């Protein structure tokens, strides 16, 4: 899959406004969502060349397991209660939900496992000046597991990977025109020695479109336009820009 | 150096069927079977047997170039008769003829004391 | 669809000048004095010696591709011993009411000299040559 | 749901039909064709000694969904390449792009450094024979090296006496002169919360020699 | 939210009389409208005790008043006019229901008018010409009638039923990428409006009545036999805690479900049984779009088991006759 | 390793294979090059004894076809002489079967 | 993706930026994503126009444009009838190949100096390529009155012609035994509309010695085909064909005449011995 995207940010200050605005531009409400991502690297004990049985220069990369956490495993207070995601995010700022996230990695709270989104991405498309961030993603869905060691952690080890780092993200997304999505988000590093919000101070803004093609230059070029239109329409309110490629490279590093 | 591997003569290529049956445009009820990793050994044998079939109107084979082990066989039959069936029968007749040939040689050999 | 010429000739000479399997035959009609014939024949297939009486027929039929057997059940338009198929290539006006027609049966040449068959012979690819006795 | 897999090692293209008819009486209906891709990944890891294992098997079924089971050292992982088969919630909150591909595609193209595809057996235009309390599938297995053998898949609703159903079919095999064949219902040990995975899995037992 | 498609909106400007004129970008301006068509309805029954084929109607009437206020200089009165505008947009929805008729064999005459009507007791229910719906000009007297009371129930249903459509449209939209645009493929989505109400009334009911006379063909044994929402209970549950993918999504799904009873309205089906070394049988009436299937079952439970199940009304009569023989008698 | 002569002539189990038919040129399959007499000039085959001489006072048999082949199969050692013939018959049979089977899969 | 080692592959990628990507070493030789306007320096492939030349080069015909045909083995293979213009033989001769780099340059080759265009030359206002050696030798042999072909071989000889109508010509002899003549089955290579007449010493309309030539509607009536007919002759079958049908049609005829003739002679055989010097 091809993910064309634009990024930016707002302090928690700007959120309230941005929201009211984004709802009008898109005509849909923001919808509350979250997801945990667990990153894995090749087992540093094993060691392998960078070539195939089909002499191909192939680089080691990280794997990313992603999925939803039902909010019941995430939220601090019922008193706050409510359905509203933005006023709720202030509640979440600076610091962690229950987490300790290890628990879920190996079941608990005699067990099989969930579905995951197993992904691996390449550095965004080399480009002298790109109007948009264009990134390739290889994905498969894991449906459930079976066998002796059926915990997701066992599975990853069986395949020769090792857990590297992880993070939770909670936000609202806007469903929009021609597959355009806008996520207003917050990210939290999850370690065993406690959790900290990566996005502390505000929200990561991501406007994107996943395209099935890649090899339909036309739909690719259409997609560029879509993103451009957005950045443009909001220009003078918020700049959507292309992130540094180097900063989106999940390789060995 | 520019020499192809010797097994290329008999060992089928990656995704390459023994037979490729294409229909002849220029003539009604006519077809063209391309035989990969095959030579005269089989071509001339089949062609000659199809000639024995009365319901077969046209039959010929050609090895378009010697660097490649493949041959095109063109079969034309009377209306109603299928050329694939014609080829099927000639193939069968050949086997049955060879079967008797073996049986007859075996019997005759066993009679010899040398 | 029908016959174009019929007569019985008598061979005067047979010639295989260097040719091992073919012969130029010289004949004249037993009926009409005006009528003569020159013809190349596959003598390895149907042998011919001089003074042989031979029925020589033309006919425009009995187009598209050629079929080999089934001729067992099919009507073999040959009540004759040797048959050829060729093309008419020249119409020589050899004086008076006299005409001469040239036929090539794939290289095997033929020259028929006479008069009457004005209302018969034509410049056609279609022309069979039938011979009996 | 119970299951068993039978592989006729010594066979030809025709062996299928022989058994097809030896059962021509014991039929109810015949449903639409099925398919199966069976891959062998040799691991690329030398750092791990001969003391622990290697090799992973990858079984793609065309059982309505483009689903693939991976098996290494008696542990089985279930994936899908079909966009429709994605858990809805994964798609909504952005975990999934909704663009899966085959786990094998990923293996051979992205992790090809760790895993090399050693063998690729396919079973095309399989036949689905339906009895009472026993669905029987049949297909001819082809490698990139020619015919490999004949394959029988036995799936049954009836947890009741599957033992007899298996024995009966092995009988029909003696009749058609089917000698030197290999059979598996697993080895008493694995546990099923999703039985299909295990059944699909056994294939490996039948195709390891 | 959700898409009729053609000519849908509103446009608004102020006159020198300090009143607001409501433009429509077509539906041509007339301060709080010019001429308005409400949707309207009307149900006829032709009985005569089966006498002279005399038909009368009765129509559930929606008239807030003919007198109009929407005062100049008052957008509050204009807010009321905006609500009127909403009703006018709603009638456009009944035009979609008109189209959704086109999929049925019950009245659409000349391509110039379509009349809603159904066979039994010959009756007719509601109307609005392929030209339009409810256009205002009549004398006003009050008398009611039994048909009239029922008819007001129709309108709200038919109206309601396409709020459903107006809703399951938005389900898909909110839920998945592409959007919903272009309306009712297979006239599966379309058909719901006015299609399933017609079906519902007519079919399951008349057929159930007819099945009951056939069950009077099994009226012979002392017997007993009972009907439930049991088929209805087994599928299509109402207002369930389960939800769907999401919290936001779950809510709307739930909203669909309870209203969904009405839209789903196939016949429930029924059964009958005996004890004393005990036998048992059972039948389900299925409407598939006003066409009626009756699929039955039957087991005679005893020391050694015997059973049969079968899934046309001619054969059903016959099956009942065969059942009398294999029953007690 | 197991192999065939197509890959390398080392896997050739047969030495020269002698092959002749029609020792009297009855079929007219060759036009004998000569100086005075083709009969005197060209040596008579061994197999002439196993066929009837044509007898000059007879017309050319065009209908005549080629059947009856005088052959000699020489083995190198790998396989016994008989099995060069048998396995040869069998290989060609298997080779034809593959075509029948190919059509079957198609 | 195929790369520098596989046969239909490529060596370099030239970006707009000007810098050359070496597919042999670039770490990005796999994940190389092309952009309109870039240049892919790809291998020479079947049907590319190329300049072929045999030195000295005292002729415009010593440098002609040919269609590529990638083949195995280390030699440049050429059609035998194109031997004469180059003045080549296969006693150890080497030849030069030049590859155009522009769409313009390619057009120049294909449109001005391609082999079929060069058939009739202005040097002597006649064909500079004709039928040679095996095909010339076999062509006489095939076209004698004596020469008759049985059905079996006729079918192979016919199928061998790549543009054959699918029409089995009526045998010159229909019973006893259907038989075709050389003249007949060679005429299948001769295209329709082709008219030729030649009288050699003693030619009559009855051509007793099978003298001269008579081809009517691209069908031989009489005479034996040889150097005067099918060679690089002024009155030639080739001269008429190029002029009447086109250079592309005539070029096809060369291949056709040879595919039939060579096939026939492969099965007829031809030798030469001391006995041939003996008187
Ligand atoms: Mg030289």
């Amino acid at each position: 899959v091809q993910q064309l995207s634009l990024f930016g940010s707002i302090g928690d200050d700007g959120y309230d406004l941005l929201i009211s605005t984004l709802t009008t531009i898109s005509g849909n409400p923001p919808l509350l969502y979250n997801s945990l991502c667990t990153v894995w690297k090749p087992n540093p004990s094993y060691d392998v060349e960078n070539v195939n049985s089909r002499n191909q220069l192939v680089e080691p990369n990280r794997i990313k397991l992603s999925k939803e956490v039902p909010f019941s495993y995430l939220i601090d207070e019922t008193m706050m209660d409510k359905p509203l995601n933005f006023r709720i995010l202030k509640s979440f700022t600076n610091d962690k939900i229950p987490l300790n996230y290890a628990m879920t990695r190996n079941i608990l709270h005699n067990e099989s496992c969930s579905p995951w989104s197993l992904q691996i991405s390449d550095i965004p498309a080399a480009g002298n000046n790109r109007s948009v961030s264009m990134q390739t993603i290889a994905e498969t869905i894991i449906l459930s597991s079976a066998g002796k060691n059926s915990s997701v952690s066992s599975l990853m080890n069986g395949l020769g990977y090792v857990f590297e780092f992880q993070y939770l993200t909670i936000g609202v997304k806007f469903f929009m025109k021609h597959g355009l999505i806008l996520e207003l988000q917050k990210i939290w590093q999850i370690e065993e020695a406690g959790n900290s919000q990566i996005t502390s101070g505000g929200f990561l803004l991501k406007a994107y479109i996943n395209v099935s093609r890649g090899t339909d230059i036309d739909r690719i070029n259409y997609t560029e336009t879509a993103l451009m239109n957005l950045k443009k329409e909001l220009q003078g309110y918020i700049e959507l820009s292309v992130p540094d490629r180097q900063s989106m490279d999940s390789r060995v590093a | 150096m520019n020499a192809p591997d010797r097994f290329e003569l008999f060992l089928l290529g990656e995704g390459e069927s023994k037979l490729k049956i294409d229909p002849d445009t220029k003539a009604p009820n006519a077809v063209v079977i391309t035989f990969e990793k095959e030579d005269h050994t089989l071509g001339n044998l089949i062609r000659a047997e199809l000639l024995n079939d009365r319901k077969v109107l046209f039959a010929a084979y050609k090895v378009e170039h010697p660097f490649f082990a493949r041959f095109k066989l063109r079969i034309q039959t009377t209306e109603g008769y299928d050329p694939k069936d014609a080829l099927k029968n000639a193939c069968n007749s050949i086997i049955n003829k060879l079967g008797a040939l073996k049986t007859n040689f075996e019997t005759e050999w066993n009679l010899q004391t040398l | 669809s029908n016959t174009l010429f019929d007569d019985i000739f008598q061979v005067s000479e047979v010639d295989p000048g260097r040719y091992n399997k073919v012969c130029r035959i010289e004949a004249a009609s037993t009926t009409q004095d005006q009528c003569k014939l020159t013809l190349d024949i596959n003598v390895e297939l149907f042998p011919v010696a001089a003074q042989d009486s031979l029925t020589v027929t033309i006919a425009s039929s009995l187009t598209r591709s050629w079929r080999p057997p089934q001729a067992g059940d099919r009507s073999l338009a040959d009540d004759y011993d040797y048959v050829m198929y060729g093309t008419a290539y020249k119409f020589e006006e050899v004086s008076k009411d006299l005409i001469a027609v040239y036929y090539s049966f794939g290289g095997l040449l033929m020259r028929l000299e006479g008069n009457y068959r004005n209302l018969n012979n034509l410049k056609q690819e279609n022309a069979y040559l039938l011979i009996r006795r | 749901g119970k299951s068993a897999v039978i592989f006729v090692e010594r066979a030809t293209p025709a062996t299928l039909t022989e058994l097809k008819d030896a059962l021509s009486n014991s039929i109810l209906s015949v449903r639409d064709p099925w398919s199966i891709d069976f891959r062998t990944y040799r691991c690329s890891i030398k750092n791990l000694p001969a003391d622990v294992s290697k090799l992973m098997y990858s079984i793609t079924f065309h059982h309505h969904g483009r689903q693939t089971v991976l098996i290494k050292d008696n542990s089985a992982m279930v994936t899908t390449a079909a966009a429709a088969d994605i858990p809805p919630a994964l798609v909504f909150n952005g975990s999934s792009t909704g663009v899966p591909e085959s786990i094998d595609t990923i293996l051979s193209s992205k992790l090809s450094n760790i895993w090399m595809q050693r063998q690729l057996i396919k079973g095309d235009a399989g036949e689905t024979l339906i009895l009472d309390g026993l669905t029987v599938r049949l297909v001819n297995l082809f490698s990139s090296t020619g015919f490999k053998g004949l394959l029988i898949e036995l799936q049954a609703d009836e947890a009741g006496e599957f033992e007899t159903k298996i024995a009966g079919i092995e009988g029909h095999l003696a009749e058609i002169r089917a000698k030197e064949y290999k059979t598996s219902s697993d080895s008493l040990g694995p546990d099923t919360s999703n039985e299909i995975c295990d059944l699909a899995y056994q294939y490996v037992r039948a195709l390891e020699l | 939210g959700s898409t009729y498609k053609h000519d849908r909106g509103i446009a608004n400007i102020r006159n020198n009389i300090e009143s607001q004129n409501l433009d429509l970008i077509p539906h041509g301006t007339d301060f709080v409208h010019s001429v308005k068509k409400f949707l309207r309805v009307r149900i006829f029954t032709k009985i005569e005790s089966e006498d002279d084929y005399i038909l009368s109607g009765e129509s559930v009437m929606d008239r807030d008043s003919e007198s109009e206020e929407a005062e100049t200089k008052d957008i509050r009165k204009q807010i009321q006019l905006l609500k009127k505008i909403i009703f006018e947009k709603e009638l456009m929805y009944q035009i979609k229901k008109e189209c959704a008729l086109l999929i049925s064999y019950g009245v659409s005459i000349e391509n110039e008018n379509k009349v809603i009507i159904e066979l039994p007791n010959e009756k007719f229910e509601i109307e609005l010409l392929s030209l339009d719906d409810d256009s205002i000009v009549n004398h006003e007297q009050d008398l009611p009638k039994i048909n009239d009371k029922r008819a007001n129930l129709m309108l709200v249903m038919l109206r309601l039923l396409l709020v459903v459509i107006f809703k399951k449209t938005l389900r898909s939209r909110i839920s998945s990428p592409h959007g919903l645009i272009n309306l009712n493929v297979d006239d599966d989505i379309l058909i719901i409006r006015p299609i399933l109400g017609k079906v519902r009334f007519a079919n399951y009911k008349l057929l159930l009545k007819k099945i009951i006379k056939d069950y009077v063909l099994d009226i012979v044994p002392g017997s007993s036999i009972t009907e439930t929402e049991v088929e209805r209970e087994q599928p299509q549950e109402n207002k369930n805690i389960d939800d769907e993918n999401i919290t936001k999504l779950n809510k709307e799904i739930r909203a669909f479900d309870k209203l969904l009873n009405i839209p789903r309205r196939e016949l429930k089906i029924n059964l009958p049984l005996t004890e004393h070394k005990s036998p048992n049988l059972s039948l389900m009436l299925e409407s598939p779009n006003y066409c009626n299937a009756l699929i039955h079952i039957k087991f005679s439970a005893g020391t050694e088991a015997n059973a049969v199940s079968f899934d046309v009304e001619d054969f059903l009569h016959f099956i009942v006759a065969e059942y009398i023989q294999q029953k007690k008698v | 390793k197991k192999g065939i002569a197509k890959e390398h002539a080392k896997w050739g189990p047969a030495a020269a294979i002698e092959f002749e038919y029609d020792p009297w040129n009855k079929l007219k399959h060759t036009d004998y090059w000569y100086e005075q007499d083709s009969a005197k000039e060209w040596p008579q085959s061994k197999n002439c004894e196993y066929e009837d001489p044509p007898n000059e006072g007879d017309p050319f048999d065009y209908k005549a076809q080629a059947d009856t082949f005088y052959m000699n199969v020489e083995s190198v050692g790998s396989i016994p002489v008989d099995q060069v013939v048998v396995r040869g018959i069998d290989t060609l049979q298997k080779k034809v079967a593959s075509i029948l089977l190919a059509l079957t899969q198609m | 993706r195929n790369g520098p080692n596989e046969h239909p592959g490529a060596k370099y990628v030239i970006r707009d930026s000007g810098d050359r990507i070496d597919l042999r070493y670039s770490k990005r030789a796999g994940d190389i994503q092309l952009q309109y306007g870039w240049k892919v320096e790809r291998h020479i492939m079947d049907n590319d126009p190329v300049l072929f030349n045999r030195q000295p080069s005292l002729h415009k015909m010593s440098m002609m444009a040919h269609r590529v045909k990638v083949i195995p083995y280390s030699t440049f293979r050429l059609n035998l009838s194109v031997t004469s213009p180059y003045n080549a033989d296969f006693d150890g001769d080497e030849m030069n190949l030049h590859v155009p780099q522009s769409e313009e340059t390619r057009a120049e080759l294909s449109q001005l100096c391609a082999v079929p265009l060069q058939i009739v030359s202005p040097q002597s206002n006649k064909p500079c390529m004709g039928i040679v050696q095996d095909t010339l030798c076999g062509i006489r042999k095939l076209t004698l009155r004596d020469t008759f072909i049985e059905l079996d071989q006729v079918l192979n000889m016919l199928y061998w012609v790549p543009d054959w109508d699918g029409v089995i010509p009526t045998p010159a002899i229909i019973k006893p035994k259907p038989l075709w003549s050389g003249k007949q089955i060679l005429s299948v290579a001769i295209p329709n509309g082709i008219h030729l007449q030649r009288f050699d010493e003693g030619t009559t309309l009855l051509s007793p010695k099978d003298n001269g030539m008579l081809i009517i509607d691209g069908q031989i009536i009489f005479g034996v085909v040889e150097k005067k007919t099918v060679g690089s002759s002024n009155g030639g079958l080739i001269h008429v064909v190029t002029r009447e049908k086109g250079p592309q049609v005539c070029a096809k005829l060369f291949g056709n005449i040879q595919k039939v003739v060579n096939f026939w002679l492969l099965h007829n055989g031809f030798s030469t011995g001391i006995g041939d010097t003996i008187a």
